[PDB]
């Protein structure tokens, strides 16, 4: 589970760098 | 080498003897003849007694008086977290990062 | 140099007991103990903290948190001698002899 979290993580942070990429 | 004594740890006159016996039984012959002979080499320790006697102490020179890397250490029960997994992962981690050196070194 | 910085547990045994006892099965007093032994004493340093706790009753006390090193020092609160006794009680009644509100009498 705590891979899972931890994948999570990586994932939100992912889609913050392309939502900053989209909206620019 | 047995200043262990008068190295600032008091403890006993009898212990070495056993110790570096076994140690030198284990480890000193080259690895070739050692395989060949297929005898198993002592990996295991276990040390008890009342605290403030000087456990860490015995184990910090025993630990240095070997040629051996430097000693990494762990808590008691830290390693049982409020989690399901963790005292899986964590032990693993322990155990392969001294598992990734013998595969990079080799034998 | 820094200075003094000084943490009071109240009641200091709710939060700390047996860490191996507990059959719950989330952990979270062992989580507690586990962090709080870790601050105290461990591999960092602290050299400007002063802990001190209160317990109404020592038995619900794991020996890891009197372990020589973390509270070593300890104390017990008697009762009062008869001398004390006559100093509380003109404490607790300097005011009303300010007042002029107590007998000769007594
Ligand atoms: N013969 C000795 N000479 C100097 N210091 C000692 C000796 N025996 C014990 N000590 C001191 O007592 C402490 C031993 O603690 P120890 O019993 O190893 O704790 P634990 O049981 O948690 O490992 C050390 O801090 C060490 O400095």
């Amino acid at each position: 589970a705590l891979s899972e979290i931890e994948t999570r993580h990586s994932e939100i942070i992912k889609l913050e760098n392309s939502i900053r990429e989209l909206h620019d | 080498d047995w200043n262990f004594e008068k190295m600032g740890i008091g403890g006993l006159d009898k212990e070495f003897s056993d110790i570096f016996r076994r140690a030198f039984a284990s480890r000193v012959f080259p690895p070739e003849i050692v395989e060949q002979m297929g005898c198993k080499h002592v990996k295991g320790i276990l040390l008890y007694g009342p605290p403030g006697c000087g456990k860490t102490l015995l184990a910090r020179q025993i630990g240095k008086m070997l040629n051996a890397r430097e000693p990494k250490v762990v808590n008691g029960p830290e390693i049982l977290n409020k989690y399901v997994g963790e005292s899986e992962a964590n032990i693993r981690k322990l155990f392969a990062d001294a598992e990734e050196e013998q595969r990079r070194l080799g034998a | 140099n820094s200075g003094l910085h000084i943490i009071i547990f109240d009641e200091i045994d709710a939060i700390c007991k047996q860490r191996g006892s507990m059959a719950g099965s989330t952990g979270v007093h062992d989580t507690v103990v586990n962090q709080l032994l870790s601050k105290i004493d461990g591999v960092e340093q602290l050299n400007n903290i002063l802990v001190i706790g209160m317990t109404n009753r020592p038995d619900l006390i794991d020996e890891a948190l009197l372990r020589p090193g973390r509270l070593e020092v300890k104390m017990e609160i008697g009762l009062p001698d008869e001398k004390g006794r006559l100093q509380i009680l003109h404490i607790h009644t300097a005011r009303m002899r300010g007042h002029q509100l107590l007998s000769a009498d007594v």
